[PDB]
């Protein structure tokens, strides 16, 4: 596993990526983690250029998201403000 | 991955 830190500025249409996963979401294996499914062309994430599809977000700013429902990790990403530190594993 | 929310 690789561990990466990615800081993003929030754009007009948000961070520019989608997340699947969470403790309440279907998945194969023991793997219930939040992960990237899509990065939008010309979105903040694609412009930063570091984030990739399938990335596992372990942490959003100072809020842990490794053992939360899909809704807790969505809210954490929505409430995180204008500058967002994503701690990921790929 | 039944639920996918765009952020």
């Amino acid at each position: 596993y690789e561990y990466e830190e990615i800081t993003l500025e929030r754009g007009n249409s948000g961070l520019g990526f989608s997340i699947a996963g969470g403790t309440d979401n279907p998945h194969i294996g023991d793997d219930s983690s939040i992960f990237i499914t899509k990065i939008i062309t010309g979105g903040a994430a694609a412009q930063d250029g570091r984030l990739r599809v399938n990335d596992c977000i372990l942490r959003v700013n100072e809020v842990d998201v490794r053992d939360v429902t899909h809704s807790k990790a969505v809210e954490a990403l929505k409430e995180a403000g204008s500058i967002v530190r994503l701690y990921v594993k790929r | 991955s039944y639920l996918v929310t765009s952020v």
